[PDB]
């Protein structure tokens, strides 16, 4: 059907406000989903303002005919999840609810390849950032003090559902050849809650 | 008591089918009809149709008609959803779900039970099973390079389970040569180093493999 | 002239009936087009059950010596929206089915013509301006993908596949 909005940021405590709209009068026959990352979405309301058993009372919904909305009246950490309307055998397309909470820089560690990989004939390097907030961060890869672009791949976690924060990983992907031909290797974070950019780096063969 | 369990992951070549099952447990089978509903990755729900295991008479949404055939086993509660001819875009979680009665009637289509989900992979690569590398280390940071595998997914352990807090599996990067690769790290206290045996549990069920890796200093 | 409905058993000549209703399945999902699919049931006998306007003959799909309407057919469900609840016909007129004793049943093909239309019309007050097609049973049981029926202590079993195979505007 249709959901307003698509993607929401909110503090905790805060009331978040979903609202979604039907084509038809279906009187009350709304359900309302919850999806956490890698799990099968799980009914919270039925019948427009009906809560599941075992819900808390920060989740309701109302409305009747087309308009409904679904409220969380204090948002928790752990409610951080993609919410679905429903109507019969359609869905709607679904709100991402998400977490604003105060800067937190990246613990930054790099890790260089292991003999054992480069047996394979390849090296991998690794950048972690730990726990950060926002999302946003710029990483770059520097090898003899030489911007790399076009050979490494970041992967983010979802937000954790604890301290609402986010871990990212950067991998260069290199050969056993072109490595060795390289001595100083890098990585270097820019980030809200860094008033610096922040660099580590090892030698290689150290 | 409740539950649906429902098959491992797959891998299908295009054009081919593919049959996931879904046994239910801790009710009678015959009381509640069966929905099927697929996710493809990142994506919302999609309904694909119900089985009614009385009867075994279905009801297809039109987009999957001639394509999907739904049967089910009651002497084992079991329900299945058989899906041919499968093109890149099949590629989805597909769940099997029951209803739970509305106490008042308005909940027919209500899904209080829904199963663990079936990925299916559609694609030609070959089923490969992951290397596993370590990442070698008052906070430590440390963990597993898991490279080079196919389809998805793969489920990372540390210490048996024994280490939860600070552990953080990434979510899996399709390099450029077709292959999945991700890393699982941890946060450790310094001090423990040395004295902490610690080991990354990879499980690929796919090509059948389980990897118990320690990661050590340099 | 006739629609032929395959049985097994034969039933004999004296099992002639009178198509009194049937109760259909509207097949879900987005349509991305101005239609709407009806199939015969995928309920069971809970939904035959809840018609209430069957008279003493058990059967599946089509109702046999059942009541009439008394104005027109009359269409009846729980939730129209619903595409889990059965939707059910009951007809004004009878469609008689006669069987010939060697294996096979007849309908004239004129007359369920008629009674489609007039079905597809009262659909149509219920769903909007959409073409009406109905297809054959999407599977299931033995007696309930056919049209099965008891009669004289004997149950027969009749593929319906060619009663469920027209479009209408
Ligand atoms: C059908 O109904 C008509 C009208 O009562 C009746 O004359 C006829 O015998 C019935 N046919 C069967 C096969 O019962
Ligand atoms: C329907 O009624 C006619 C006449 O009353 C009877 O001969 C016929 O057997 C009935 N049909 C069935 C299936 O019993």
């Amino acid at each position: 059907m249709t959901q307003s909005p698509s993607s929401l940021s909110a503090s905790v405590g805060d009331r978040v406000t979903i609202t979604c709209q039907a084509s038809q009068d279906i009187s009350n026959y709304l359900n309302w989903y919850q999806q956490k990352p890698g799990k099968a979405p799980k009914l919270l309301i039925y019948g427009a303002s009906n809560l599941e058993t075992g819900v808390p009372s920060r989740f309701s919904g109302s409305g009747s005919g087309t308009d409904f909305t679904f409220t969380i009246s204090s948002l928790q950490p752990e409610d951080i999840a993609t919410y679905y309307c429903q109507q019969y055998e359609f869905f709607g397309p679904g709100t991402k609810v998400d977490i604003k909470r105060t800067v937190a820089a990246p613990s930054v560690f790099i890790f260089p390849p292991s003999d054992e990989q480069l047996k394979s004939g390849t090296a991998s390097v690794v950048c972690l950032l730990n726990n950060f907030y926002p999302r946003e961060a710029k990483v770059q890869w520097k090898v003899d003090n030489a911007l790399q672009s076009g050979n490494s791949q970041e992967s983010v976690t979802e937000q954790d559902s604890k301290d609402s924060t986010y871990s990212l990983s950067s991998t260069l992907t290199l050969s056993k050849a072109d490595y060795e031909k390289h001595k100083v290797y890098a990585c270097e974070v820019t980030h809200q809650g860094l008033s610096s950019p922040v660099t580590k780096s090892f030698n290689r063969g150290e | 008591q409740v539950q649906l369990v429902q098959s491992g992951a797959d891998v299908k070549k295009p054009g081919a089918s593919v049959k996931v099952s879904c046994k239910a447990s801790g009710y009678t089978f015959t009381d509640y009809y069966m929905h099927w509903v697929r996710q493809a990755p990142g994506q919302g729900l999609e309904w694909m149709g119900w089985i009614n295991p009385n009867s075994g008479g279905t009801n297809y949404a039109q987009k999957f008609q001639d394509r999907v055939t739904m049967t089910r086993d009651t002497s084992v509660s079991t329900a299945y959803m058989e899906v041919s001819g499968l093109r890149s875009d099949d590629t989805a979680v597909y769940y099997c779900a029951r209803i739970k009665l509305c106490n008042g009637g308005s909940c027919n289509w209500s899904l209080g039970y829904w199963g663990q989900g079936s990925l299916v992979t559609v694609s030609s690569a070959s089923t490969k099973g992951p290397s596993v590398f370590p990442l070698a280390p008052g906070t430590a940071a440390l963990g597993c390079l898991v490279k080079d595998y196919f389809p998805e997914p793969v489920t990372v352990s540390w210490n048996s389970g024994a280490l939860t807090s600070g552990v953080h599996t990434f979510p899996a990067v399709l390099q450029s040569s077709g292959l999945y690769s991700l890393s699982s790290v941890v946060t450790v206290p310094s001090s423990s180093l040395g004295t902490q045996t610690y080991i990354c549990n990879v499980n690929h069920k796919p090509s059948n493999t389980k990897v118990d890796k320690k990661v050590e200093p340099k | 002239d006739t629609i032929t409905l395959p049985c097994r058993p034969a039933p004999p000549p004296h099992c002639s009936s009178n198509i009194t209703g049937l109760i259909l399945t509207r097949q879900g999902g987005y349509s991305n087009a101005n239609t709407v699919i009806f199939r015969p049931s995928g309920g069971d006998w809970r939904d035959i059950a809840r018609c209430q306007i069957a008279g003493t003959v058990v059967s599946t799909q089509l109702f046999l010596n059942g009541s009439l309407a008394e104005e027109e057919v009359v269409i009846r469900s729980e939730d129209w929206r619903d595409n889990a609840k059965s939707i059910c016909v009951q007809l004004a007129t009878s469609v008689e089915i006669a069987c010939t004793g060697a294996g096979h049943c007849a309908i004239s093909r004129a007359k369920w013509a008629n009674t489609l239309k007039q079905i597809a019309s009262k659909l149509r007050e219920q769903y909007g301006a959409k073409t009406i097609i109905f297809k054959p049973s999407s599977g299931g049981d033995p007696e309930f993908v056919n049209h099965s029926f008891n009669c004289g202590g004997e149950f027969f079993y009749c593929a319906s596949t060619q009663l469920f195979a027209s479009t209408w505007f």
